């Protein structure tokens, strides 16, 4: 039993889930579950509690959101739970949990217990007939041609670097930071309050992703905007107030670069890159050099491309040519490589079936973890 | 309270500190190792004129 | 040549004065500004038509009270001036602002605009020769005499935690939020209103905080304490009314350990304390743990500390020795400790000169806010 | 002149100092220069901003860690001049400079750069009168009064392993990969990221240094061990926490007799001493198996010896007999052992006085060293 199987681009920050061979993901509803606040009074009110998706963003003032997943690791199952019987829902797929197989993403180096979870909710309380979990890398190169490159993908939680050089992997020159989008919208909110705006309900919490992803920008030079204390620019509310910013539309993304800025010591995105590069064979710089793909939401600020190339030129030996592909499809194109890859009939071979996890359980899915 | 009683607020009859119930290598024992002792004395006494 | 500097020591609720080297603080008042309500009819009434200072306090009936200082933000600048003129009046110092320094408290995480038109009034209205903005825990750390320590204060209307161990403060563990006395004190005029009293005069808000400070106190287990129903024990009046509170005593302050009684999504002052102490490193969690210095009005209640013990012991790990140092003089810790600050000899270096003020502007006192 | 001489014992994780005649080194210390992150804030907290020694162990949360000695080769000579003073400082051993001759350590096949600027930094900063490095494994030797055997050590950062013949050091012999206890305590964490523990911080690192040396064994069957399930110790954390380490506590030091683990094409320590004894002559061969001292610091693990035996058994050639011998203070060997030689009397001759250097420079050093 299996019939166009079922993508889902598990991420912390946007589901984005839809059947095999689709072009492109029907469902990107993001990942939160929200929850009323306000008590119900008057009958024939909204039903049911429990809002995922397009309910829960039309009526977000009336939510409360609970993101279930945080830094590509879950923290509430019962939560993921629904966001997955929502995709499987009636608005949604219209499909049983039995009829298709399913392809579900995942950062690299989560822990174990992630990749058991998952595999025990999806042959558990879902009878899938098939399950295959993957890396948030490889698709992106299905969905992009290429077989040899870097992948730098940012997504709304984890960010990492995944040197893949003609199909293979080289999983120790894997290096990840746990410092992405949400930081950067929760510094963004920081800096709103140092500018004396403040917010801290978790509906007004994507007012500040409305705000940053409408608003912000990187800055070429770190100082060369720093203490020129440039203008601030209005941004409307979405109830008719007003918002000027001005050291924080730049000051905000620049977490990304370094992570000194939230007190972590880290490495920047920019030394996740190269250190991923760089600890990778001899032979193979050049071609990685110039063989860069960015995925992630995170990686569509604007200036973001001239930031990174500055960066990587700066840490890379001189001369070397680095080309950096930035393809349109940023946020969906680990999607689309799963609607590759489960097109195929590879990944026939590739999935677990039922009765083997059954006879084995979760040591044949860090068996076919790559 | 030498100084701390011409003040309006200061609060009195409440223990000032709150606390809580105040309560409380292997491989040198091993077999695949003839474990010596070093004795530095023992090698000084040895190589007391052995010059070079 | 220097002066003896003055420790303006500001607040939201009370405003506290004074000259360094001191031990009490000579000159507090509370931080509100009275205006007339009536119409002066008779020759050789009241004259002045704002009152700031006892004068207030003894004609509460005829003042219209308002605060200018909501939740550590300024809000009315004006106001302002006239306070810190009746500061620097023939009836609380006597002095001008031309000959000594100030030594001004702000809590952490405010805007910049306070700290920036703080600045422009003491340097453009009082001429004051330098300026030194510091902030509230490590004062209070410098009155106990201590080096390391978990300020958690609570002043009337903001309540946070600073983590400082051995002398060093860390700018990314603040937990701040604003929900405090003053907010307790209008929740408790919204609970006498469902008992059946009014309290809608803004000058009948004092006696709505008298009520609060007198009688009220902070149950151990809070519903349990719930559904028995009290004594109701008997409250005067500045009138000499009688008013039976009954369960609106306990459950009136439980908003700072419970900010969903406001309607308003946010952290209990416990886990401002616990959040605070678990978003520092690994190492210093039981040094911080130990070392718990309460600072602030609003952390005078009957059982405050005994309270916190228990949620601190219900999120703090197994085991861990706590201390909730808990001085005397709570209420007036910010000031001593400024008069320590103030009192030493690298306070000289510290401030802010007016020189320096004229040459840079804002960004010098940007550049030393701690 | 010619005084007490002091016995420097490098190391790229624990450095060891004294002077020559004592039977146990009094001053020993880790070897990384901590700075403090966090922004100090309270005039009379801790001095110097430059922490080397207890200081930085007490205060560990509070500092940053960077280590100036990785795999035998400083990489840092500022931290490492700081070091050395600190090594002469108030703390350690309270004499000057320039009373003393200086007798260091080195492990073998280590760059000529490291050796040449050494010197320099002793012979022009400090005012040495005569410096001497030399090898490990000859002070081993005299440590353990032996003349014959082969010393394998498995320090910090460097696991090499040389064979002497009554006092004949076989250069070419030599075996020396840089795979050793740093790098495990890295490999560590890695799989601890894989566990759900994400330690990151560099002050963060030590605690995994800690688990490393205490909850950790390596299993005498390989693969039988490797692929079972295990048991999930559980373990306390500086923090009051319980970390429950599971299946990593034995894979983590399999790294040493199997670095493709990590990645990288090279031999286990077995397969050094193996190496390094098949590479000397014919009528060799059986002394050297019937004589082994281990030394160094990650030769301690539980459970250690035992495979070393196995392993070395499936090495050499049948019926021939094998011996590994240790001293008990098995971190402190080296050190004692050049106690014992600088308080000879052939070491006036031995070492490199300050007008050799002032004559030649580093090619006497390079002469006189071997
Ligand atoms: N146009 C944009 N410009 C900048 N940032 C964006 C934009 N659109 C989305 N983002 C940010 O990127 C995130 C997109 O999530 P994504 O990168 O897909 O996370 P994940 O990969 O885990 O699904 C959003 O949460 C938001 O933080
Ligand atoms: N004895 C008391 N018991 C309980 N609450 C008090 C007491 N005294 C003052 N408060 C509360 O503390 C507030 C004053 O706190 P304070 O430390 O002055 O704040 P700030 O310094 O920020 O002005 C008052 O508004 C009152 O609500
Ligand atoms: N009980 C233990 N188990 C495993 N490793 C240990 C143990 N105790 C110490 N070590 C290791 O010993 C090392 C110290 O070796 P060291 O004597 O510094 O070598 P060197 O002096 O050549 O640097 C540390 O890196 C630590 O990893």
């Amino acid at each position: 039993i299996a019939n166009q199987p079922v993508v889902i681009d598990n991420g912390s920050g946007v589901i984005k889930a839809g059947f095999a061979g689709d072009q492109i993901p029907k469902y990107c509803f993001p990942n939160y579950v929200g929850r009323p606040k306000h008590v119900r009074v008057m009958a024939g009110a909204l039903e049911g509690d429990i809002f995922i998706g397009p309910k829960a963003e039309e009526h977000r003032g009336l939510l409360s959101i609970r993101y279930p997943m945080e830094h590509g690791i879950v923290k509430d199952w019962n939560d993921m739970e629904r966001i997955w019987q929502y995709v499987y829902s009636k608005d949604q797929l219209q499909t049983f949990s039995e009829e298709h197989p399913v392809l579900l993403t995942e950062a690299p180096l989560n822990p174990r217990k992630n990749r058991e979870r998952a595999a025990e909710v999806f042959f558990e309380t879902f009878n899938v007939p098939a399950l295959f979990i993957s890396m948030q890398a490889v698709l992106s190169l299905y969905a992009t041609g290429r077989t040899t490159g870097v992948v730098l993908d940012s997504g709304d939680g984890v960010t990492h670097a995944v040197p893949i050089y003609e199909g293979f992997a080289m999983p120790h020159s894997i290096m990840r930071i746990d410092i992405a989008g949400r930081d950067v919208s929760r510094f963004l909110r920081l800096y709103l309050r140092k500018e004396g705006y403040d917010f801290h309900s978790s509906s007004e919490f994507e007012i500040v992703k409305a705000i940053k992803e409408r608003a912000c920008y990187l800055s070429i030079n770190p100082q060369k905007d720093e203490t020129l204390e440039t203008e601030k620019a209005q941004y409307y509310l979405p109830d008719g107030s007003t918002i000027e910013i001005g050291p924080s539309r730049f000051r905000a993304p620049e977490l990304l670069f370094r992570p000194d800025l939230i007190g972590e010591e880290s490495e920047g995105i920019h030394e996740v890159l190269v250190f991923a590069i760089q600890k990778s064979d001899m032979d193979l710089r050049r071609t990685l050099f110039s063989n860069i793909v960015l995925s992630g939401g995170s990686t569509l600020f604007k200036g973001f491309g001239d930031r990174l190339l500055s960066e990587v030129k700066k840490l890379a030996p001189k001369d070397v040519k680095i080309r950096i592909s930035a393809p349109q499809e940023r946020l969906y194109s680990t999607w689309i490589g799963g609607s590759i890859l489960a097109s195929l009939d590879t990944f026939k071979k590739m999935w677990v079936s039922k009765k083997e996890y059954e006879e084995d359980g979760a040591r044949s899915i860090h068996r076919k973890t790559f | 309270d030498p100084k701390y009683a011409d003040l309006p607020g200061i609060a009195r009859n409440e223990p000032d500190v709150y606390e809580t119930s105040d309560l409380p290598l292997e491989e040198l024992t091993s077999t695949s190792v003839e474990h010596i002792i070093v004795n530095p004395n023992a090698a000084y006494d040895k190589f007391k004129d052995k010059r070079v």
